[PDB]
C-alpha cells in the first residue's frame, strides 16, 4: 500500500529502465493510471503494477 | 493483467492450432 506523497495504492515496486525529466514526478500511460513513480529521497524511477 | 480489474481471457483456440485447422480446411478441398 505505497504512499508516494499522497498517492495510496497497492502495486508492486521494481526499478525501470524509464528516464524522467527533471521536474517530472510521476508516470502515466494511455489510460490514465500510475505506472511509473519517482522516489522522493534516493531520485529514481520505479515501476509500478 | 490490467490495472483496475480488467483482464483478458485468452481464446480457447489458440493461433497456433487454428492455423492448423485452415490447413486441414484446405487440405481437403485441394
Ligand atoms: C535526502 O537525504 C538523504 C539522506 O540519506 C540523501 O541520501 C544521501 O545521498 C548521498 C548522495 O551522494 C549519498 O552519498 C549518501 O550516502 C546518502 N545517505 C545515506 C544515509 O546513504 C539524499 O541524497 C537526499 N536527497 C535530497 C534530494 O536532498
Amino acid at each position: 500500500n505505497f504512499n508516494f506523497n499522497g498517492l495510496t495504492g497497492t502495486g508492486v515496486l521494481t526499478e525501470s529502465n524509464k528516464k524522467f525529466l527533471p521536474f517530472q514526478q510521476f508516470g502515466r500511460d494511455i489510460a490514465d493510471t500510475t505506472d511509473a513513480v519517482r522516489d522522493p529521497q534516493t531520485l529514481e524511477i520505479l515501476d509500478i503494477t | 493483467q490490467k490495472f483496475n480489474g480488467l483482464t483478458v481471457l485468452p481464446p480457447l483456440l489458440t493461433d497456433e492450432m487454428i492455423a492448423q485447422y485452415t490447413s486441414a480446411l484446405l487440405a481437403g478441398t485441394i
